[PDB]
């Protein structure tokens, strides 16, 4: 917007910490699942 | 020093008793008085044996602590310490930089030295097992009377006693005896019972009758002896002492390691101090000129390499302990597969260590049995009536039986009460015509002469089962030409017939052909006493022939022999086929040893030694050639009168060696003779007479099951369940480790470059700090751990066992092919792609690549708050530090992207991915497992104090993918080259 | 040689200058396209940025300047970047209709030169006289400190609003068209005098928004001059100067984020 353009200084660094968090313990477990296919 | 230990023995046999008296101040009757025996106590010293001295583990641990890595890990500890101490002082420092740096940096060495101490091993108690074998107490005669002592108090002079059941307390001179039988093993490695009498019956004293040995037991009878020689003084103690005593000596894995370890040190200190006189020189200050060395250092340095090593070498180790093959020392993991002579022991090792039944010679006819454990064989003969009254014979005419609870275990394996011989009839006839106890029920013995040194047979009368007969049938065994000097006719297949001299030419023929073979020949002959001369309740007669032992009826010939394993013939080939040489090193006869020889492979068939050929030609053997003799068989009387440089010339002159009635040192002589040769010799033994040869070998391998307490110390190696193959086993495992570990250490080395650049580009280009030191750690110990391990699962590219044993000289784990590729084509890379995602972070932050040229001084300026971009907008000193810890946060996951694909070209050396597959599952899990890592490290919230991580966009996680691509690109076509080639160019510059 | 011929030599120079040589021209190739996918006026990323930063002109050795006031060369550093400052701030440098204007003495409201585009010439910046910064050689004895809040290009500074209450409560409250800052140390053994555009203690909102260095070069931010005329003498003062705002905020680490930290000692 005019004036009021906060949003250009913004980043939802919380979304992307909550996402990459997730990303990182579903990768942790499918590794797991891939290895423990005959321990 | 041990060289005195390597040498033959000399005694004093050949004197009489009344002179070995003299010499030992002794009574042969009354034996030493109390205050005589208490006097040689003090001079001589104890009946025992000391422990050499050992190195402390104290010592062992810190002396890793100071081996290339862990001193550049060192000064770079201390010099961060340096720098925090300068810091102090001048301007106060609230941080804690260098200071933690320099706590995390003094861990590392720390525990890559409990790492490294794991892995240099040496469990060894040789003298414990000697000191074993001498017993509690001894029975001496002192003042005419007969009392138990500490054997410890046992003194030379004094009069011993000894009986079956116990251990000879020290080396005596048998002066009296009865019926004394000995059991030798210790010293020759054979346990059949020697006899022991007062005459002298050799010149050579380890064979004489007259000597009986410490570490030796008795097993029957009884007799008296003067002793000669005590603790360290005896034959076998000198043997425990030269085993005990010998230098381990570095394994070839581990002078690889410490070979890289000179080239990787050598490249960081020339970089190091490369660079550290090129930022004074550019006018950098002292306080900086070493914080840019510790980066350095630790950028170097692989930081988590020799852990890998370890851990690769536990993890192959452990797949072989599930194969029964039990690993003392880690490194013996490798050396197996290096190796390129075996010296093998025979009795026990190559042979099950059993007198078993082989053949047998009746109806004109060569029959062969089934000598293997398992009885992977097959079928002889069931049909003919006469191998029936043979059969009957075998069992009738034996008085062995099996020991009580057995019925579990195979027949073969059971223990039995009797001589070899004996046991040997019993468990083959209880294998093919079932309970031999049943038929000695059925045909109850009713008088028998058991086996004389003067009648030279054995025989038997029983009351013949069928019941139309009843009557009294005689069965007789012994010497084949004495059991024929006994026989009129022979049952051939059922009916007899008279003993023609063409009959019994065959007899000679047949006996002449089992003797050559190795084999002991025994003669069985049985006669149905007339029944009209003898009635049901006739009275035998065993001390006076009171029944006819002449006109028999022979029946036929049996064989015998101590077998070889049924895996043991397989085995040989497939070591000779992966280029291996094979010897055998015995105490046995050459006879014996020279057809297990032909029996195992060790000597090929048509191949011949300088007493065949004088023998076939019918010429002496001095006008014999030895050149045109490639097999030879060496007894240890003549190799007592060798020099080494003579040793040496049989060991080159000869592909097929066969070492016969060695000693213990002997056997150490001729495994020194092949390393001399710049071989790497394993030695596969189970006795005490293989302690020696088993220490000094580069590995060696005991059997588990019939290995002495003493071998199992000497060794690397176990065989738990006595399977030869898994010497076989062992090199294949040895030599893929060995290709596995290149593969792990290029991966692992690759990653240097692109830690070492940014810190040479931060000084000659003057920008903001690509990657700190910090980052460099939750790599080197962190992201790439799994993934380097990993490489230990990799299959074979090709046919290991095709190929020759590795020369140690040339073929080194770590070449100039390998540096050349992880460190100037692919690390560079790698490089690349980090400071790529570098720019792109900066740039989208308002920092174009083009203005950071020469901006550090303002960068890293502290009281600068408002810095100006490219856009002309203003930072403060937080703020812009923040995107520069993002850029380190992204330069280090551009790492672990590149590393995916480095993982998977380290895969292969030579085969494509696409040939070789993804069938690792370890690695897949390690793709996995560093990047869940490399994420939570930048996502977890608190990161971004402890490790300076901060949180990337999505897009920077794709930097570094073209880079990554370009990699596995690179890497397929340049093998694709190599296989389209074997020529040279590609292969010998990069090929690892 | 040490490893091979000169043969073997020659080809592995011949190799690696290619290979580094395509490798070089790779490298460069991804650089030009992430340049491609940047604008010339306006940076993709601003949140690092985001909160202003507050920097002045006394280079503080750390986030200190000490000095004495019986003593020539005491100060003559921090007059150094003073004077560096300032004299960008001169007279000559704005001359003409080009490419500077006369704007409101009295704080007005924000100018909007269209968007960041070159569909117009060098955005027209307003003039600032180093003039209105009355009292400030400088102070040789209690300091003449100069603020000034970061640069960044579309932002608009947003005053707080007299709803409820305020630090300053209330007093020359500009509320429509001004950026306080109020600076402080209890430990109130000082002096503060603030001087600026139209007399006020803040920044006039007509000097923005920034169009970038590449849409506004010579462009001129506002200062805030401060003196310290304290009559306390040989002790370190840790003042704090604060700028209040809606789109202003401060961090616990970052100690420039819209404030200062001076540590004045006249040790005289
Ligand atoms: C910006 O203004 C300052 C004001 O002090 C100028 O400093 C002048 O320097 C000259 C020569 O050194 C002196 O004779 C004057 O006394 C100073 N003041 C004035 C008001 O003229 C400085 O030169 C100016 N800088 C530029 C680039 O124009
Ligand atoms: C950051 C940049 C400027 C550094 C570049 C370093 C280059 C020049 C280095 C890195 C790795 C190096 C190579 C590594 C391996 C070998 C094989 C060896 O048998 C001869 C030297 C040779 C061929 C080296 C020559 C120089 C080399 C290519
Ligand atoms: C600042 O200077 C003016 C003259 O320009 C003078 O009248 C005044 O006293 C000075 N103010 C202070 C607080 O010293
Ligand atoms: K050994
Ligand atoms: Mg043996
Ligand atoms: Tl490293
Ligand atoms: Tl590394």
């Amino acid at each position: 917007e005019g004036p009021d353009n906060d949003e250009r200084f913004t980043y939802d660094y919380y979304r992307l910490r909550v996402v990459g968090l997730i990303v990182a313990a579903v990768l942790c477990v499918i590794g797991i699942i891939i290895l423990l296919a005959g321990k | 020093l041990d060289e005195l230990k390597k040498e033959v023995s000399m005694d004093d046999h050949k004197l009489s008793l009344d002179e070995l008296h003299n010499k030992y101040g002794t009574d042969l009757t009354r034996g030493l008085t109390n205050a005589r025996a208490k006097e040689i106590l003090a001079r001589d010293g104890p009946n025992s044996l000391t422990p050499p001295p050992t190195t402390p583990e104290w010592i062992k641990f810190c002396r890793q602590l100071f081996g290339g890595f862990s001193i550049l890990l060192w000064i770079g500890a201390i010099l961060c310490f340096l720098a925090y101490g300068i810091q102090a002082a001048t301007e106060d420092e609230p941080a804690n930089d260098n200071l933690y740096l320099g706590v995390v940096l003094s861990t590392v060495v720390i525990v890559t030295g409990c790492f490294s101490y794991y892995q240099e091993a040496k469990s060894s108690r040789i003298m414990d097992s000697f000191k074993n074998m001498v017993p509690q107490q001894a029975l001496v005669i002192r003042d005419g009377e007969k009392s138990t002592i500490n054997a410890e108090f046992v003194v030379a002079g004094d009069l011993v006693e000894v009986k079956g059941g116990d251990r000879i307390p020290a080396d005596l001179r048998i002066i009296s005896a009865h019926g004394c039988k000995v059991d030798n093993s210790s010293l020759t490695g054979e346990s059949e019972p020697q006899t022991r009498s007062p005459e002298f019956s050799s010149e050579n004293p380890l064979e004489t009758r007259n000597i009986a040995f410490f570490s030796t037991n008795c097993v029957e009878g009884t007799a008296r002896g003067v002793v000669v020689y005590t603790g360290d003084r005896t034959v076998m103690g000198r043997i425990a002492t030269l085993a005990s005593g010998l230098e381990v000596g570095r394994t070839p894995i581990a002078i690889e390691i410490e070979h890289f370890i000179h080239i990787i040190t050598g490249v960081a200190v020339f970089l190091g101090v490369s660079f550290f006189i090129l930022s004074l020189i550019l006018g950098y200050s002292w306080l900086e000129a070493v914080i840019f060395l510790i980066g350095i250092i630790v950028a170097n340095v692989p930081e988590g390499l020799l852990a890998t090593v370890t851990v690769c070498l536990t993890l192959t180790a452990k797949r072989m302990a599930r194969k029964n093959c039990l690993v003392k020392n880690l490194e013996a993991v490798e050396t197996l597969g290096s190796t390129s002579t075996i010296c093998s022991d025979k009795t026990g090792t190559l042979t099950q260590n059993r007198m078993t039944v082989a053949h047998m010679w009746f109806d004109n006819q060569i029959h062969e049995a089934d000598t293997t454990e398992n009885q992977s064989g097959a079928a002889f003969d069931k049909t003919s009536a006469t191998w029936s009254a043979l059969s009957r014979i075998a069992a009738l005419c034996n008085r062995a039986v099996f020991q009580a609870g057995q019925d579990n275990v195979p027949i073969l394996k059971r223990s039995v009460a009797g001589d070899a011989s004996e046991s040997a009839l019993l468990k083959c006839i209880e294998l093919c015509c079932g309970s031999v106890q049943g038929m000695r029920d059925r045909n109850p013995k009713i008088v028998e002469i058991p086996f004389n040194s003067t009648n030279k047979y054995q025989l038997s009368i029983h009351e013949n089962e069928k019941s139309s007969e009843s009557r009294y049938l005689l069965v007789m065994k012994g010497a084949p030409e004495r059991i024929l000097d006994r026989c009129s006719t022979i049952l051939l297949n059922g009916a007899e017939e008279p003993l023609k001299e063409d009959m019994k030419e065959a007899f000679q023929n047949a006996y002449l052909e089992l003797g050559g073979l190795g084999e002991r020949v025994l003669g069985f002959c049985h006669f149905a006493l007339p029944e009209d001369k003898y009635n049901e309740g006739y009275p035998f007669d065993a001390d006076e022939p009171n029944f006819p032992t002449t006109d028999l009826c022979f029946v036929g010939l049996m064989a015998m022999i101590d077998p070889p394993r049924a895996a043991v013939p397989d085995a040989v080939g497939k070591c000779r086929s992966a280029g291996i040489k094979v010897i055998m090193v015995t105490g046995d006869h050459p006879i014996t040893a020279k057809a297990i020889a032909k029996g195992v492979g060790i000597i090929s068939e048509g191949n011949e030694t300088i007493e065949d050929i004088a023998a076939r030609l019918n010429i002496p053997i001095g006008q014999v050639n030895p050149r045109d003799a490639k097999a030879c068989v060496v007894h240890g009387s003549d190799l007592k009168d060798l020099s080494t440089e003579v040793l040496d010339d049989i060991l080159h002159y000869h592909t097929e060696i066969v070492f016969a009635r060695t000693s213990p040192q002997q056997k150490l002589i001729i495994v020194e003779g092949c390393q001399r040769q710049g071989a790497i010799v394993a030695v596969t033994g189970d006795g005490v007479n293989d302690s020696p040869a088993l220490k000094k070998a580069d590995i060696g391998v005991a059997m588990g099951i019939s290995g002495s307490d003493v071998s199992k110390q000497a060794a690397d190696m176990i065989l738990l369940d006595d399977n030869f193959a898994s010497i076989v086993t062992g090199v294949e495992e040895g030599r893929l480790i060995f290709d596995n570990l290149k593969k792990s250490i290029a991966y692992t080395l690759t990653s240097n470059i692109p830690e070492i650049t940014p810190f040479l580009v931060f000084i000659i280009g003057n920008v903001p700090l690509p990657l700190g030191t910090v980052t460099i750690l939750c790599i080197d110990l962190g992201t790439d751990m799994v993934p380097a391990i990993s490489l230990a699962y990799e299959q074979a590219e090709s046919d290991i066992m095709k190929r020759q044993p590795r020369n140690p000289k040339t073929d080194k784990l770590v070449n100039e092919r390998l540096i050349s590729m992880a460190y100037g084509q692919i690390g560079m890379i790698q490089a690349l792609g980090g400071f790529f995602s570098y720019f792109v972070i900066l740039a989208e932050n308002g920092f174009l690549p083009m203005d950071l040229i020469g901006k550090r001084v303002r960068w890293d300026d502290r009281w600068i708050s408002d810095v100006e971009d490219s856009f002309g907008q203003q930072w403060t000193y937080e703020q812009r530090k923040i995107v520069e810890f993002t850029c380190h946060t992204s330069f280090f996951i551009s790492i672990v992207v590149v590393q995916w694909a480095d993982l998977i070209i380290c895969k292969t050396r030579r085969n494509s991915i696409f040939q070789q597959g993804m069938k690792n599952k370890i690695l897949i899990f390690g793709l996995f497992e560093e990047t869940a890592l490399a994420a939570f490290l930048s996502y977890c919230p608190g990161t971004d104090v402890a490790l300076r991580m901060y949180p990337l966009k999505p897009s920077w996680w794709f930097c570094a993918f073209p880079y990554s691509l370009i990699i596995f690109l690179y890497d397929e076509m340049r093998r694709f080259i190599i296989r389209r080639s074997p020529g040279g160019w590609v292969e010998q510059e990069t090929y690892y | 040689f040490l490893g091979r011929t000169g043969s073997s030599w020659f080809k592995i120079f011949l190799f690696y200058l290619i290979f580094y040589g395509c490798l070089a021209g790779i490298f460069i190739g991804t650089i030009q396209v992430l340049l491609l996918t940047l604008s010339d006026f306006e940076p993709k990323y601003q949140d690092r940025v985001a909160p202003p930063g507050l920097s002045h002109a006394p280079y503080a050795i750390k986030t200190e300047i000490s000095f004495s006031i019986s003593n020539p060369k005491s100060y003559e550093s921090f007059v150094k970047s003073m004077h560096k400052l300032m004299d960008l701030y001169n007279e000559s440098s704005q001359a003409g209709n080009s490419p500077f204007e006369d704007c409101s003495d009295t704080p007005a409201d924000y100018i909007k030169r269209g968007d960041l585009d070159d569909s117009q010439g060098q955005k027209k910046a307003c003039r600032f006289s180093r003039m209105w910064l009355k009292n400030c050689g400088y102070a040789e004895g209690k300091p003449c400190v100069v603020a000034k809040l970061n640069r960044i290009i579309g932002f608009y500074p947003k005053p707080l609003k007299n709803t409820t209450d305020l630090p300053e409560e209330l007093q020359a409250n500009y509320n429509q068209y001004v950026l306080p800052l109020r600076c402080a140390a209890r430990e109130k053994i000082g002096s503060i005098e603030y001087f600026g555009l139209g007399g006020y203690a803040g920044f006039p909102l007509q000097y923005y928004p920034y169009y970038g260095k590449r849409l506004q070069k010579k462009y001129l931010q506002p200062l805030l001059a401060i003196q310290f005329t304290n009559l306390t003498q040989n002790m370190e003062l840790r003042i704090e100067c604060k700028v209040y705002g809606e789109n202003i905020d401060y961090s616990e680490k970052d100690r420039f984020r819209g404030r200062f930290e001076v540590k004045i000692e006249v040790k005289s």
